């Protein structure tokens, strides 16, 4: 058998920007056991996003995950599984831990990930690695809290690439 | 599914005692097994957890260097070993079938110890 | 490499991180709103100043961002919202002096009494209910004096600080800075001057001028009965017997002017006891109302954070109505409600509030508004004329199935209405009038109390229940004047009401007189309306106007029709009495 | 790490509504707490996990809750098959259980 379940069901998810990516192998893989559910090596990547972002996890679709962070090729094979962690994942404090790219020089290729944190240079002078003007980082932090709406509340993705 | 323990079982001081643990009514590779002791008129004392697959383990440090853990897949039995033992040792050890630790990633899961022994009683 | 694709860089991040500060600012707030400690107080002061200083933080970087560069006005119109100055293009010495002033002039006002009486509920209970000349012209020439002498040596300040402050932003005057909220330009065809409001509004006024004079002639006759030695028949009405300490509304005075006394008016508030109605109930059933159009519901976790009932008294709390957001989907109300019509009507412009807050929530932070200050008091104004249209109560279970509604329901109906909404147009467009001559500098310090008397005893027809000479400031003695609020908004508001609320009922189909135009069930009103309520300030007024009411501009006879039936019964009251006022009439 | 319960015996009649607190010394993920009842002589059983689901086989009269550094457990109504020990346990880091309490 395998261990789907130490996916779907461990204390911890990452971040978007840097997804886990756990391979499947050399076993029997029955998967007899939401907020949305769309569909020889199986790949389970596992992170958290915001709730109106689940959307951008899908072939053809663009955006700051699609874009910047995970991107999903159009000739993709496999199912998109979310559901609410609103329980787990958020803090009366802000649960600021969960962090994605909100820019970045060029967008992603397929399966493409860059955990990198040099400075984002906006403007044509050099800041020498300072985020001053026109210079930025390129890793903001989501406040997750309890009481936010829907779209607005964390969700655990796990995407299984086939 | 259930936990077969052995009888109880009577050692001095410096001696080493060898407790099983026969399981069934599940895949045996799927999950892990924690050991927890209960001496009389206390609560619990964790042990130790050791992988049926990896064969990985996590030692409570107050028990590291005195406790081995091992496990036959091919019977689905598990077993510890506590050595030197202390006249402080006499307790009732339990087996559990446990769904806090993934036996293959080794990451922490959300659960707890689902099935437990009927414990073994070891005098000294 | 360019301004405008900096621009973008920049604003993406002053959003995703202005939308964080600012909702632990709005919280803090809701926190002590509702549970009144010292502790929250801290909270919410932290959380405040937090917000402020990013604000002043990103308005000073944003500056090296040229508009002349920017082609864009999703882009341009998003960032000119965050390059404002404002007070900080003054010197520290003038910035001081000015907030100085602004604090002391509001708590004069806050906490000004006679004594030993408050103004709230004080003399405003006396100016609300007692039927006693006298009494009422006491309360009157005394809250003028103890309050406004002490608001002019500050108010002649404050005006010239604040013309200094708006020049120093391109301005000719504060005038222009305040109603520059109405400006469009960039767009071909929608290009509105902020010079161009002055002349739209005296226009629509004259218009509906005639249907006043009739109001005003009926509303003198009838106060004649009650005030047979203070009244005359061809002069002004004095300002203390208004029903108000201002005159701003001419409610209060329904029981002094019933058209059919014998008959009863509309009320369902025994319907709703009798049926064991509860503040749960009230807001589901104006869920229904919006849903019954397409609009979607009240969002998931609204029914378990708002605070829609009196908490208790373990705990003090604001109970004042009103509608929150605090931003990332977070949506509440706040209003303590009981079993009676007022409330009941007022879950429906609360919640009005709601729909329109859940429409532009897709915009980005600073566009997070209504197209322009009417847009959100008209969007929640027109759900109050259709839950109080009888047909909807019938259909709702509040009144009897065989309720028969006749010509004399009709007129009650109609003058309470005219009452709030028409008797008050002369007095917004008045007070705002002057402040906009004394701020451009038509009218020397001296001067200003005589123009305040002589305009309003020719625009509203009021007269100076006593002479107040230039020691007294009366327009100060108003909330929105001393506190620093522009009043035009509650002109350029009612005219949008009706315009919007007769577009969309004839949407429904509806066949008969407009104060009979209720909205509901129908579909087609009710997606027409949201195609200007998702847009926010991503438009021009114009167009959000346009999208729905056809007009570009503020017509008034959707006013005017509304209150036909009465008009036409006004004019065959006022066949034997006088029309209009003298103006050299004095008490 | 060290959890903390109290009462240490909460002896109440039977029909009656009953709760247990458990504080952590420093602050634990709610998805790794759980709750043990332990009826006298017997093996220990897993009451509830994740710091609000109830274990499969266990009443609805049973229910966790709880954040941060402050947890409880809460019976709807005391049967005479409750009065046991219950503990509290975290693997937020290692392992431990509190000391316990008696109803
Ligand atoms: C996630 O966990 C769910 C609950 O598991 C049940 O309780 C735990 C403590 C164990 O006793 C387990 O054997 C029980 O079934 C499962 O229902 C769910 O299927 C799990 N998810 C996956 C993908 O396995
Ligand atoms: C109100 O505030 C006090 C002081 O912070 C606090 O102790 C109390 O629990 C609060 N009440 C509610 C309902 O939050
Ligand atoms: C302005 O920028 C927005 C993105 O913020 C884009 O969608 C829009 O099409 C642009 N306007 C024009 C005329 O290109
Ligand atoms: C705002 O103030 C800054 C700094 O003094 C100045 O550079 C800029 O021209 C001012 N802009 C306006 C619109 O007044
Ligand atoms: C609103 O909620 C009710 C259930 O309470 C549902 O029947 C109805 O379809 C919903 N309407 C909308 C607009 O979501
Ligand atoms: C709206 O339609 C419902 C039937 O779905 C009806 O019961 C209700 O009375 C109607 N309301 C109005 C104002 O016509």
């Amino acid at each position: 058998l395998c261990p789907f379940h130490e996916v779907f069901n461990a204390t911890t998810f990452a971040s978007v920007y840097a997804w886990n990516r756990k391979r499947i192998s050399n076993c029997v893989a029955d998967y007899s056991v939401f907020f949305a559910f769309k569909c020889t090596n199986v790949y389970a990547d596992s992170f958290v996003i915001r709730g109106n972002e689940v959307s951008q996890i899908a072939p053809g679709q663009t955006g700051n995950i699609a874009d910047y962070n995970y991107k999903l090729p159009d000739d993709f094979t496999g199912c998109v599984i979310a559901w609410n962690s609103n329980k787990l994942d958020s803090k009366p404090s802000g649960n600021y831990n969960y962090l994605y790219r909100l820019f970045r020089k060029s967008k992603l290729k397929p399966f493409e990930r860059d955990i990198s944190t040099e400075i984002y240079q906006a403007g044509n002078k050099p800041c020498n690695g300072v985020a001053g003007s026109n210079c930025y980082s390129p890793l903001q932090s989501y406040g997750f809290r309890p009481t936010y709406g829907v779209g607005h509340q964390p969700y655990r993705v796990v995407v299984l690439s086939f | 599914v259930q936990l077969v323990q052995s009888g109880a079982e009577v050692k001095k001081p410096g001696a080493s005692v060898k407790v099983s643990c026969k399981a069934s009514g599940y895949p045996f590779t799927s999950y892990g097994i924690s050991w927890v002791r209960q001496a009389p008129g206390q609560g619990l004392e964790w042990m130790g957890w050791i992988s049926t697959y990896n064969g990985n383990t996590n030692y409570a440090q107050k028990f590291q260097g005195r406790v081995t853990m091992t496990t036959d897949t091919s019977t689905t039995t598990g077993y510890m070993e506590l050595r030197r033992l202390r006249s402080d040792d006499t307790a009732v050890y339990y087996c559990a079938r446990d769904y806090t630790r993934g036996a293959w990633f080794g990451e922490s899961l959300i659960g707890g110890f689902d099935n437990w022994g009927q414990g073994t009683l070891v005098t000294v | 490499s360019t301004i405008e694709e900096q621009a973008k860089t920049f604003l993406d991040k002053f959003n995703h991180e202005a939308e964080d500060l600012f909702y632990q600012s709005s919280l803090a707030s809701w926190n002590y709103n509702t549970n009144i400690t010292e502790e929250n107080v801290q909270n919410m002061n932290n959380a405040g100043d937090k917000w402020s200083a990013f604000l002043k933080e990103q308005s000073t970087l944003a500056q090296m961002y040229p508009l002349q560069e920017i082609q864009n006005l999703t882009v341009k119109l998003q960032l000119q919202a965050l390059q404002q100055n404002g007070s900080s293009v003054l010197s520290e010495d003038k910035s001081k002096r000015l907030n100085t002033i602004l604090n002391t002039m509001s708590t004069i006002y806050s906490t000004g009494k006679v004594c030993c009486l408050l103004l709230e509920p004080g003399l405003n209970e006396i100016m609300a209910n007692s039927l006693d000349y006298n009494e009422r012209l006491w309360a009157w020439e005394s809250w003028r004096s103890e309050v406004g002498k002490q608001l002019r040596p500050l108010y002649e300040e404050y005006v010239v600080l604040k013309n200094e402050m708006a020049r120093a932003n391109h301005y000719e005057d504060y005038g222009d800075y305040w109603r520059g909220d109405y400006e469009v330009n960039g767009v071909d065809g929608y290009d509105y001057s902020r010079g161009q409001l002055i002349e739209d509004v005296e226009h629509t006024f004259e218009e509906i001028k005639p249907l006043y004079e009739h109001l005003h002639a009926y509303v003198r006759a009838k106060l004649m009965n009650a005030y047979p030695s203070y009244i005359s028949p061809i002069g002004c009405l004095p300002a203390h017997l208004l029903g108000d300490m201002w005159g701003r509304f001419w409610t209060n005075l329904y029981s002094l002017t019933v058209p059919f006394g014998q008959k009863p008016n509309i009320d369902v508030t025994d319907a709703m006891v009798d049926q064991a109605w509860d503040a749960q109930r009230i807001f589901k059933e104006a869920e229904k109302f919006f849903v019954s159009v397409g609009l979607p519901n009240m969002t998931q976790g609204f029914w378990e954070n708002s605070m829609l009932t009196d908490p208790g008294n373990v705990q003090k709390a604001v109970c004042h109505p009103t509608a929150w957001d605090l931003g990332k989907g977070d949506f509440r109300i706040l209003m303590c409600t009981k079993v009676t019509m007022d409330d009941f009507l007022t879950a429906h412009h609360e919640m009005g509030h709601i729909q329109y807050d859940m429409a532009y929530a897709a915009q980005p932070f600073l566009l997070r508004n209504g197209a322009n200050e009417g847009f959100h008091e008209a969007v929640g104004e027109i759900m109050s004329l259709s839950a109080a249209t009888p047909k909807h109560l019938k259909s709702i279970g509040l009144l009897s199935p065989d309720f028969q509604e006749d010509n004399e329901t009709e007129i009650n109906f109609l003058l309470k209405q005219a009452l709030t909404i028409v008797g008050t147009l002369p007095f917004t467009y008045m007070l705002e009038k002057w402040r906009w001559m004394v701020f451009k500098g038509e009218i020397p310090k001296d001067q200003w109390m005589k123009k305040w008397w002589e305009m309003k005893r020719e625009i509203v027809g009021v007269v100076e229940p006593v002479p107040h000479d230039e020691t007294y400031c009366d327009p100060a003695s108003l909330f929105h004047v001393s506190n620093d609020y522009s009043f035009i908004r509650y002109y350029t508001r009612t005219l949008y009401q009706f315009q919007f609320q007769e577009a969309l009922c004839q949407a429904a189909k509806h066949e008969g007189p407009l104060h009979k135009c209720d909205i509901s069930n129908s579909t087609e009103a009710g997606q027409k309306l949201f195609n200007m309520l998702r847009l926010g300030k991503s438009e021009p007024w114009t167009l959000a106007l346009e999208n729905v009411v056809g007009a570009k501009n503020m017509n008034v006879r959707p006013l005017l029709n509304y209150f036909e039936p009465l008009f036409t019964w006004l004019k065959d009251q006022n066949k034997n009495s006088f029309v209009g006022w003298s103006t050299d009439w004095s008490p | 790490i060290v959890l903390t319960q109290s009462p240490g015996t909460l002896s109440l009649s039977p029909g009656e509504r009953a709760t247990l607190s458990c504080r952590a010394s420093q602050t634990v993920s709610s998805t790794s707490l759980a709750w043990y009842q332990q009826k006298p002589g017997q093996a220990p059983r897993l009451l509830i996990y994740g710091a609000s689901s109830r274990a499969t086989g266990i009443p609805d009269r049973f229910s966790g809750s709880g954040s941060g550094t402050d947890f409880t457990l809460t019976i709807s109504r005391l049967e005479p098959e409750d009065f046991a020990v219950y503990y509290c346990q975290q693997h937020d880091t290692s392992l431990t259980f509190g000391g316990g309490t008696k109803v």
